[PDB]
């Protein structure tokens, strides 16, 4: 049980860590609404 | 955003042009109103003669 507790539990928190590695992508994509899309709105200002 | 007014600020001006054709163009109170002095020299010169 010590091998789980010390290692494999951490390995399954590492399974759990996929969120806390992909939220990098997801939240920075949230930040693309300020950025890539956001700049496009700020070009729709000029169009208007 | 700065420059993207230009091509319709000109569109304010494009009737500032047509209205120029009123005051600089076919004006009355200046222009035609010269008759209301030159006619008085025609009549004046004629009546005096």
């Amino acid at each position: 049980i010590t091998i789980p507790k010390n290692w494999l539990d951490f390995g399954w928190d590492i399974m759990t860590l996929d969120a806390r590695q992909t939220m990098d992508n997801i939240e920075t994509i949230i930040n693309e609404f300020p950025e890539d899309f956001g700049t496009m709105l700020k070009s729709i200002d000029p169009r208007a | 955003k700065k420059g993207w007014d230009i091509l319709t600020k000109s569109a304010d001006m494009f009737i500032n042009d047509l209205t120029s054709r009123i005051d600089s163009g076919v004006n009355d109170v200046r222009g035609f109103f010269t008759g209301l002095a030159s006619d008085l020299n025609e009549w004046g010169g004629n009546v005096a003669s």
